């Protein structure tokens, strides 16, 4: 299945923000999101149908999915891995896109963002 | 796969 038609570009922004000492009951170290948003503000759900964040196996139910806005993952943890973001398209025909982030927690300050542009190329109808 | 801690 490949379109025949009008190419599309919407940027996006991928990645994760972590917040530093958030333990007693778990040893855990930090409060992290990873996320999925647009470059500039829309309304991301007219094409997106869902996106998947593959966690590490060390959680408990590794495979997070989320199907409306905003497309983020909150969660508590010692340590930094990768994570397989794959986003899903409302169109059956348009395949899905697979991005990768290194989650990034961690010396005085407290909170990390570490964020990535990337262009999905959808392709329109041809009206 | 790798988790590593500081």
């Amino acid at each position: 299945g490949r379109v025949k038609g009008v190419t599309i570009v919407k940027p996006i922004v991928y990645g994760n923000v972590a917040r530093y000492f958030g333990r007693e009951e778990d040893g855990h170290t930090h409060q992290w999101t990873v996320y999925v948003k647009p470059y500039r503000n829309e309304d991301m759900s007219a094409y997106v149908k869902k996106i998947q964040f593959k966690l590490h196996e060390s959680y408990g139910n590794p495979l997070r999915v989320v199907t409306k806005p905003p497309y983020e993952i909150t969660e508590t943890g010692w340590g930094e891995f990768e994570i397989i973001i794959k986003i899903f398209f409302i169109d059956p025909n348009e395949r899905p896109v697979t991005l990768y982030h290194l989650l990034k927690l961690f010396l005085g300050k407290k909170t990390v963002v570490s964020e990535f542009y990337d262009e999905m190329i959808f392709q329109d109808p041809t009206a | 796969a790798r988790k590593s801690a500081p």
